[PDB]
């Protein structure tokens, strides 16, 4: 019973928001300010005089590299990077709404080209506030439905 | 005069004929 | 002054902490807390080493200002009799550590970051404790940057240097410096245009390395169009990069292929991704649930330009995960830019319950090459020479199968290698930061190594046979103030041992008691072809009373090996 999704990404209660952070030039404000826009959701400042807005507001990231394996001389092998993002969805009115999102990544170390590894760092750091993003995209709905049954 | 500017082309380097 | 708090209390002496170790033998820290002001702390810890006779002194510094947090770290060893028998020659035996770790926003548009670490022995974490630097890194990273950030723009200077510690070729490149810049506008017509530009130099530890000073422009624009189910996105790119090279007389003696002292590249791209989304209830696993189908794919064209006059200063293959699949680049850096003629097609299921909160995901993907993937200069070696077809394969999966259960795998298999690339899987029971489980599995097959790992990682025998390792987790607390850790990570290649730690901590309301004890991969002794083990053993106490901190501290003993834990779900 397969059928194309009907109902937008994000609910039509939140085709207007308003982003704040406290690093609104950052790359994850940048990175949820772009997955909101190819939503088409409608973004305003702090300071505007619409109510019945909701706010999303982004908390602190965390980003962690960990050692997941090592050699047989205990070299590193491959190392883990953790991204862990939380944010608030305040609904006017109602309440406020946490959320969430965790994205992991391994590679591997090689200390013979390591600037190269420093910059496929860089790129695997870029990628993962995108999937934060989309992280906190996906959870949009739930919170709606979290609106409803309260 | 195609030596620097061949490369804004679609073609791979050893292509063309 | 006798025994005050570390965090914010007066100046004072806090509790010493012994430890014995087999590298140090008996080793104990009396640390003395300096408040120096507001946003400003210091520790100066004496640390008596027998085996070395003698002690190092450790100097932290703690500050915050309107640039941001930083901390310092001095750590100095006038002498040691441990050095100076294994290395009688040198003028010398002092060791020292040197550590810097900044990181600020200023004004919302100015960006400080420092991450600066020296050592004056390659030799020195596999020596001393690991607290801002471990036994497993195999180089100390140099970073400085400054970045100006705007809604619309951004401009960074940054640094970069390495030093290696593995007395193989301990050569490394460094960028001094480095400038990108970002610029963005969003509303011209129904396109999206950015320029990125970067401009570097590339300078070697070693004089008779080439020298680079290399410039990129990318200009990219592209269209988004995207329904209610189903989005598409064509992107047209332009790579335009510039390299003047130096100090080439050395390599181009030893290599019958000649790096140029000035080098144009221009290629350029196009892209066509696409996204579909399916929906259904899944009434049969419980009513209420949803069922989503997400097709994806992609076309990705690149044209092929000769390389092989520039130096790979850079560039390193990036692994091909489920996410990487439908990655634009095969390298990273500008150095090698692989010529495309591919498709990447892509599914993910996931499953949502009642409550619209998603329970499970599964996505598996895979590339298909039209054309063989060549920079001009290809050494890989693989395990057979198939060059077109579907040679990459990609595999992902999370379940969260109850509130304290969750999985989680991946898998990345490649015919050029004729065995699977890399695979990780991981099971966790957790109740609360202090009861939990996790059996975690890392592999990495022998021919990715060789693939993507220099020669003699293929051939000596600490690397050649991949990564197969077994790790199990786990903490539980007694009579809510005894916490009870352990960790054991084994390898099954070799059916040895890499790493084992177990952790007592006893909590009152005043004062808190660990024990730790850590028996872990060291080194590699060349001369009988056998890995070294480390054991130690320490006790600390802290003070509570103070603070909030009611904890039993099991997050913090997770920590405190080689293989730290992390949580996932
Ligand atoms: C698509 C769904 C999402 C991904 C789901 C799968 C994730 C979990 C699978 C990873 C765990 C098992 O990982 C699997 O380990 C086995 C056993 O070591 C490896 O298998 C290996 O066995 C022995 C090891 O000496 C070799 O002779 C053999 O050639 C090699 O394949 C696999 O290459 C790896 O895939
Ligand atoms: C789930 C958490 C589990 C926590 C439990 C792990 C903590 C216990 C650490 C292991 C005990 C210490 O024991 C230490 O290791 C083993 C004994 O097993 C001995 O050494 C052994 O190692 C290898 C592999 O482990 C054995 O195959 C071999 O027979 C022997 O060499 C060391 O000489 C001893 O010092």
């Amino acid at each position: 019973g397969w059928h194309l999704r009907d109902t937008t990404q994000v609910p039509s209660t939140m085709k207007v928001m308003i982003l704040d952070s406290g690093d609104p030039n950052g790359p994850l404000s940048r990175a949820v300010r772009n997955q909101l826009r190819l939503n088409g959701v409608e973004l305003l400042d702090k300071e505007t005089t619409r109510k019945d807005v909701p706010s999303l507001r982004l908390g602190k990231v965390s980003i962690a590299k960990d050692t997941a394996s090592v050699f047989r001389n205990g070299q590193t092998a491959e190392y883990q990077m953790i991204m862990t993002v939380n944010a608030t969805v305040l609904i006017p009115g109602r309440d406020i709404y946490p959320i969430s999102a965790k994205v992991f990544r391994s590679f591997f170390d090689n200390p013979q080209m390591a600037l190269a590894k420093d910059n496929e760092q860089d790129m695997i750091v870029k990628e993962m506030y995108d999937r934060a993003a989309e992280q906190l995209i996906r959870k949009l709905p739930s919170i709606r439905a979290a609106d409803i049954r309260s | 005069a195609c030596d620097p500017w061949w490369q804004f082309n679609w073609c791979d380097q050893d292509h063309c004929a | 002054l006798q025994l005050p708090v570390g965090d914010k209390r007066r100046s004072g002496f806090l509790i010493p902490n012994a430890k014995y170790t087999t590298t140090n033998y008996f080793e104990f820290y009396l640390p003395y807390y300096w408040n120096i002001a507001p946003n400003m702390d210091a520790t100066i810890t004496p640390h008596y080493m027998h085996r070395r006779g003698n002690i190092m002194w450790e100097n932290e510094f703690r500050y915050l200002s309107q640039a941001g947090a930083g901390l310092m770290e001095l750590d100095y060893l006038p002498s040691d009799k441990v050095y100076e028998d294994e290395h009688p020659n040198d003028d010398s035996s002092r060791r020292w550590l040197f550590y810097w770790n900044h990181s600020g926003v200023m004004d919302q548009v100015w960006r400080f970051n420092v991450d600066y670490t020296k050592v004056s022995d390659p030799s020195y974490f596999n020596d001393f404790d690991n607290k801002y630097g471990s036994s497993t890194d195999g180089y100390a990273t140099q970073k400085f940057s400054v970045g100006y950030a705007v809604q619309n723009f951004n401009a960074t200077v940054s640094t970069k240097q390495f030093q290696v510690f593995s007395e193989q070729n301990t050569s490394s490149y460094s960028a001094e410096p480095q400038l990108d810049v970002n610029y963005y506008q969003n509303d011209v017509g129904p396109f999206d245009t950015r320029i990125y530009g970067q401009a570097v130099h590339f300078v070697n530890t070693r004089d008779d390395m080439p020298e680079a000073t290399r410039v990129h422009l990318e200009p990219t624009i592209n269209l988004p169009l995207s329904n209610n189910w189903g989005s598409i996105n064509t992107e047209a790119k332009f790579l335009a990069t510039h390299y003047q090279q130096t100090n080439l007389d050395w390599y181009n003696s030893r290599n019958t292929t000649k790096l140029d002292e000035s080098v144009n590249r221009v290629m350029p791209q196009f892209k066509v991704d696409g996204k579909m989304v399916f929906e259904r209830d899944m009434e049969m696993l419980a009513p209420g649930y949803t069922q989503t189908l997400e097709p994806r794919a992609q076309y990705l064209y690149v044209p092929y330009r000769d390389q092989s006059d520039i130096y790979n200063y850079d560039s390193s293959l990036l692994q091909s995960d489920y996410s990487g699949l439908f990655r634009d680049r095969t390298y990273g850096g500008l150095d090698r830019i692989a010529s495309a003629n591919q498709v990447t097609t892509g599914v993910t299921s996931r499953i949502y319950d009642d409550a619209a909160v998603e329970r499970f995901n599964i996505s598996v993907g895979q590339i298909y090459y039209f054309t063989e993937s060549r920079t001009g200069d290809d050494n890989i070696t693989w395990e057979n020479d198939d060059k077109t077809g579907s040679l990459v394969w990609a595999g992902d999966t999370y379940w969260r199968i109850s509130e304290r259960w969750g999985l989680r795998g991946g898998i990345q298999y490649d015919t050029r290698l004729d065995n699977v690339a890399t695979s990780n899987s991981s099971i966790e029971y957790r109740r609360d930061e202090d009861r939990l489980v996790q059996l975690n599995y890392h592999y990495a097959s022998p021919e990715y190594i060789q693939a993507t790992l220099p020669k003699y990682y293929s051939t000596a025998e600490q690397y050649k046979n991949g990564i197969s390792q077994v790790g199990a987790v786990a903490s539980r607390p007694i009579a809510d103030r005894w916490s009870i850790v352990g960790a054991y990570y084994y390898d099954t290649n070799a059916n040895k041992q890499a790493d084992s730690m177990l952790g007592v901590q006893y909590s009152s309301c005043c004062y808190a008691i660990r024990v730790g004890y850590e028996r872990k991969l060291n080194g590699w002794d060349n001369d009988k072809q056998h890995a070294v083990y480390d054991n130690a053993i320490g006790f600390n106490i802290e003070l509570r009373g103070l603070s909030s901190n009611y904890g039993l501290g099991t997050q913090e003993m997770l920590r405190s090996n080689i293989l730290p834990y992390q949580n996932t779900l």
